């Protein structure tokens, strides 16, 4: 598991996967609900 | 500007083209009785690229499993019967290497760069993931969101979206005109383990796979490993041979808030294995490329014709001068996208949208189509020589590094059946006649239906009908 | 003129081979005294394809596993080039 | 399709389009 | 009407103002051409009860209604302290003081016990006359067909469109482009996509009315009699 003394996988899971911020959600007026 | 320009008075010295031809070691090739191919090019060094090239892209999907190829690529890395994902990553890390998977419309490849001492282990891992990988539903359900994020990310690349538009417009009704990742609704709900298993069974066969080695590698060792691991692949049914019809037309996305407009115009050409392949390559290099940093220093009749109208004072007898404020062209590039059946040869122009209801794009496309007609009618010997020399250099520029050499070997093995020696290729490049090039240009450009893709302010880009009326001239 | 170099058709299921190539031809008329025709079937070559065919005949007739060669359309014929002698 | 005063959307009453 | 309970507690009528419409004048002045001469006088009038009737907004009753609803909102804000929220309601919210409803948005679930026979005829007419024009089969709302003109433009209308939120503006434009594409072939949407009358919301009339009032504001508080 440790590659040269480093738990790289663990580090990856803590460093290599930042969260991605997507488009803001638009609140739908009730009269636009019908498809 | 009180400083004189002596360049207008001086006699300048012209450099001439003189090629360098270093003899590379020949590309050895063998084939198991199963049909699986093994290609290798060895060179002195300490590192080697070893990979598997597969001849099954997204070209073989019917909109019911679109994107299944990419799903399979993501699923191969989630663990096999013997190893797990953690074990595969640990093996790669111990080797100090990365395992790269690339998926295109008609090719996929899994390759590893390593030292010559890790070749057997790399081949073992490649065979393990390709053949023995278990693709369960749970993992299939755990990758849907990552693939959705990848879809949303690749949708933000303007060049990729433009080429997807061009292919969707050109090839409608066949998998060659579908996006690699596929519809979002397919990513989230439709693609299933059954579809993935069918795709793998149908398209991962012996005669459609090659093991490529480049760099400090041993061909005999590669052959032994290939027999050990890849000798059991089935001799499945042959690659589908259908008719992919080209549909002239247009795909235009309107986004007036974009800072630049991208316009690609392409024409139908024969496949990559057609004898006209070299002539089409020479045509592509004849149209050339142009970047804004060059200014008026455009080396081709094509780009130059499109650029000098933004430097011309345009003084006339009965009309006021109309000189453009500045050159709006960001870039012009001639491209050829070939496929075993068909091809798309054309140009790709990026320029500012300009004043609303202006004439910039009208002029750009006017002169582009005029130059296409002109080259269809007559080509000069000096520009013919320039195009051939540039094709030589461009072909050589793509072979930088073991990974690039291996990619070239694999693509040529999958397409032509064997790698063409560069000298042999060059032998066919000095035998091209200007008349033959003119005939090829006239066959596919003059009075033909193009396919247009537009992204940006479509308020100023001419519509298809007008563009269809400028592929011919009254004088002829 | 520039056409393909001569090749060898080989049919798998029947297991039968044969050379082939493109033969130019023109309307017959007077000849030229000072000209011995060049290599026209294999253009720009020293005409080694005859030697390669002669050497490879024993290999092909004996039975060759040519599954690593491209096919011709949807038929059972595959093309073997005669650029270099065939040993397999 | 507009919300009530409470803010919840009610169910549309049955409706047959008038005939010719 | 969804607004009716509020109108119930302010001492107003729960019935649409589409009813109660009446003719108060003989001559229609200023005389407008290109009507034919007698028609230019306006003695005999032809109406289909779907006119705009914008000039009837200049009334004390409508202002009293608007200010009653606004006072309700302000009282709630004082009690709770959510002033911001209560002044940023979408005009399609029944609590918005400028809430407007098309006659057919409540014709199917109307009381119908207090209606005169003429008003019952008006209700049936509203439903059937809506059905005749077939803008519900084009995937379109009635307010989508309120469009400005290049010349003699309806000023209020243009402003009424710029006050729309961005998403509602884009949806309006997309619906209009889809209706254009359909009209090329004189095609309609699938029968299951027909617009229910209660879904035919008047999303632009509140903005139209607000603009009309704001434009009349300066007229009634002049700086001087001879002032621009
Ligand atoms: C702007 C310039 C466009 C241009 O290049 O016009 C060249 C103009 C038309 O050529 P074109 O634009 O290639 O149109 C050919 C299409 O096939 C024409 O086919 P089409 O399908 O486009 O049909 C429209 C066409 C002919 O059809 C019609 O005009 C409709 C039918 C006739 C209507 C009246 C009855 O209209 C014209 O020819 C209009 C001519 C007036 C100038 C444009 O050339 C000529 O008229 C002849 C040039 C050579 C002689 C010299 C004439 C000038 C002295
Ligand atoms: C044929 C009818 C000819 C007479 C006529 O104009 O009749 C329509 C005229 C009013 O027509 P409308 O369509 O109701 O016009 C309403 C306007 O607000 C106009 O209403 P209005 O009653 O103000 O219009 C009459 C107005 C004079 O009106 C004008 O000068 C402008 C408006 C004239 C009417 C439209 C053009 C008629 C031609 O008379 C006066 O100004 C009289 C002096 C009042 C001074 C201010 C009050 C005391 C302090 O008078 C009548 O209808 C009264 C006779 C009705 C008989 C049948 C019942
Ligand atoms: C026959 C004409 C009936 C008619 O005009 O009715 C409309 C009228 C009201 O329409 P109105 O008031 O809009 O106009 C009358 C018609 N013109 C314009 C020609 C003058 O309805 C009634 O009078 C209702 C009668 C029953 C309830 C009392």
């Amino acid at each position: 598991n440790a590659v040269g003394g480093l738990a790289t996988s663990q580090i990856r899971d803590l460093v290599g996967n930042p969260a991605k911020s997507g488009k803001p959600v638009v609140k739908m007026p009730p009269y636009l609900k019908p498809s | 500007m009180t400083t004189p320009s002596l360049s207008s008075i001086l006699r300048h010295t012209r450099p001439i083209f003189k090629e360098t031809l270093r003899a590379a070691r020949p590309t050895l090739q063998n084939a198991l009785p199963n049909g699986f191919r093994i290609a290798s090019e060895s060179k002195d060094g300490d590192t080697c690229t070893v990979g598997v090239w597969i001849d099954a892209g997204s070209r073989w999907e019917t909109e019911k499993n679109n994107g299944v190829a990419h799903f399979l690529e993501h699923m191969n890395f989630k663990g096999t019967g013997k190893r797990s994902r953690q074990d595969i990553e640990f093996g790669m890390e111990k080797m100090g290497a990365h395992l790269n998977a690339y998926t295109s419309r008609e090719h996929t490849c899994y390759y590893v760069k390593c030292f010559k001492k890790d070749v057997p282990e790399a081949v073992d891992i490649l065979a393990d993931i390709l053949l023995n990988s278990k693709r369960t539903e749970q993992d299939l359900d755990a990758e849907r969101q990552t693939i959705v994020q990848e879809k949303e990310d690749v949708e933000a690349r303007i060049d990729e979206v433009l080429m997807d538009h061009l292919h969707s417009a050109a090839f409608e009704g066949s998998g060659l005109g579908l996006s690699i990742l596929g519809p979002l609704e397919n990513i989230q709900k439709s693609i299933t383990k059954g579809m993935i298993d069918d795709f793998v069974k149908t398209h991962y066969t012996g005669p459609r796979m090659a093991l490529v080695g480049s760099g400090a590698v041993d061909h005999g060792q590669l052959c032994d490993l290939a027999s050990k691991y890849f000798g059991a692949l089935p001799t499945g049914q042959p690659k589908p041979s259908g008719f992919t019809r080209f549909l002239g037309g247009d795909k235009r996305e309107t986004n007036q808030l974009n800072p630049l407009t991208h316009v690609a115009v392409a024409f139908q050409t024969p496949g990559i294995s057609h004898p006209d392949a070299i002539k089409i390559k020479v045509l592509e290099q004849l149209l050339g490329s142009y970047s804004r940093d060059k200014g008026e220093a455009a080396y081709s009749c094509f780009a130059r014709a499109i650029v000098m109208d933004f430097y011309d004072p345009k003084v006339g007898q009965f009309f006021r001068p109309n000189k453009a404020g500045h050159n709006p062209i960001h870039s012009l590039n001639a491209f050829w996208a070939p496929y075993s059946d068909v091809g798309l040869l054309g140009f790709y122009a990026i320029a500012e949208p300009g004043k609303s209801y202006g004439h910039e794009w009208e002029n750009i496309l006017h002169y582009a189509m005029r130059e296409l007609i002109r080259v269809s009618r007559n080509i000069s010997e000096e520009e013919f020589e320039r195009a051939k020399n540039q094709l030589k250099l461009q072909t050589m520029l793509q072979l930088d590094g073991t990974t690039n050499i291996a990619d070239d070997i694999g693509r040529q093995v999958l397409s032509f059946g064997a790698r063409v020696p560069l000298a042999s290729f060059f032998e066919q490049l000095d035998a091209i006649s200007r008349e033959d090039l003119i005939r090829v240009a006239h066959e596919y450009f003059y009075d033909k239906d193009p396919v247009v893709a537009v992204i940006g302010d479509t308020d100023n880009v001419p519509e298809y009908d007008a563009l269809r009326a400028v592929t011919y001239s009254v004088d002829l | 003129m520039n056409h393909e170099r001569p090749w060898v058709f080989l049919n798998k299921v029947t297991g039968k081979w044969g050379a082939c190539g493109w033969q130019p031809f023109w309307k017959a008329t007077s000849q030229s005294l000072n000209y011995i025709p060049d290599n026209f079937i294999a253009l720009r070559t020293n005409g080694s394809w005859v030697r390669n065919l002669w050497q490879s005949s024993k290999v092909l007739d004996r039975g060759l596993n040519a599954s690593g060669y491209p096919t011709v359309g949807t038929t059972d014929w595959v093309r073997i080039p005669l650029d270099a002698p065939l040993e397999a | 399709a507009t919300t009530a005063v409470s803010g919840e959307l009610l169910t549309k009453t049955p409706y047959t389009r008038p005939g010719y | 009407m969804n607004d009716a309970p509020i109108l119930a507690k302010l001492g107003l009528s729960k019935v649409n103002t589409y009813y109660f419409q009446r003719r108060k004048h003989i001559f229609a002045l200023p005389i407008t051409i290109p009507n034919f001469p007698l028609a230019a006088l306006g003695i005999f009038r032809s109406t289909d009860m779907f006119e705009e009737r914008t000039l009837e907004r200049y009334s004390r009753d409508e202002r009293e209604k608007t200010l009653g609803k606004a006072a309700l909102l302000l009282k709630e804000a004082k009690e709770k302290g959510n002033y911001s929220e209560l002044v940023r309601l979408d005009p399609t919210d029944p609590r918005h003081p400028y809430y407007f409803e098309h006659p057919w948005q409540s014709a199917l679930k109307m009381d119908t016990v207090s209606l005169t026979p003429y008003q019952q005829y008006l209700r049936w007419h509203c439903l059937t006359y809506r059905a005749m024009h077939e803008w519900d089969r084009q995937g379109l709302l009635y307010d989508d067909l309120m469009q400005p003109k290049a010349l003699a433009t309806d000023p209020f209308l243009e402003e009424a469109i710029l006050r729309l939120p961005y998403n509602q503006r884009v949806e309006r434009e997309r619906r209009l482009s889809r209706a254009y594409d359909l009209a090329l072939r004189r095609e309609y949407l699938p029968d299951e996509d027909c617009i229910h009358p209660e879904d035919d919301v008047a999303y632009l009339h509140p903005y139209y009315h607000m603009v009309v009032d704001e434009h009349r504001e300066q007229h009634e508080n002049p700086v001087d009699v001879y002032s621009r």
